[PDB]
């Protein structure tokens, strides 16, 4: 079944300190989808639908898609919606997991649901990040702007430490998209 | 963003 079957929308108002109830967690910078603390019953100002447990994937807010970025840009997404906040999440548990790198491998059928929120999350973590290859510099590029030009065993202990969250191959080269910086 | 050889390189 699709890694998207668990997926509904909450939706909640911020409380009189303009707080959610729960603390976020996870986002790009740490490898991780930006997913849910502990969500403790009465804690959060639901309105009407569905609710959420401890630890679900957030995915969007208020039809902004904020899966693939850092928690910074999570929260300046919601500093900037009206109440009330419709959160689209999804709980985690069986292929559904907050390993960005993880869910970034996975193959999904072209067109599904699946592989459309999976192109979403990639383009969120490439306006975050810089990517880096081992093919050389060509004229025209500005290196740490359009890539950071390392060598291959440079790309591969950041792959060891898993810094990077995709990778691939063109013509003999590595490239990969690694963490955003926290900030 | 990202260029075409990126894209060919990690898309699947």
């Amino acid at each position: 079944s699709h890694w998207t079957s668990k997926v509904h929308e909450s939706v909640i108002g911020r409380n009189p300190e303009g707080q959610l109830g729960f603390e976020l967690k996870g986002g790009a910078e740490n490898g991780q989808f930006p997913y849910l603390g502990e969500v403790k019953p009465g804690k959060v100002a639901y309105e009407s639908g569905s609710k959420l447990v401890s630890e679900e994937l957030l995915l969007e807010v208020n039809e902004t898609p904020v899966a693939g970025l850092t928690i910074r840009d999570v929260l300046a997404v919601i500093k900037h919606c009206k109440d009330p906040l419709r959160l689209k999440c999804v709980k985690q548990g069986g292929i559904v997991d907050k390993d960005l790198r993880h869910y970034l491998n996975l193959r999904f059928q072209k067109g599904s649901v699946d592989h459309e929120l999976q192109q979403i999350i990639r383009d969120n973590l490439y306006l975050r990040t810089v990517p880096c290859t081992t093919r050389p510099h060509k004229e025209g590029e500005v290196p740490g702007v359009d890539y950071i030009f390392i060598t291959v065993e440079e790309f591969m202990e950041l792959e060891k430490s898993g810094a990077l969250l995709e990778s691939g191959t063109y013509e003999d080269n590595y490239y990969g998209t690694p963490k955003p910086p926290a900030e | 963003i990202r260029s075409h050889s990126y894209l060919r390189a990690v898309s699947e």
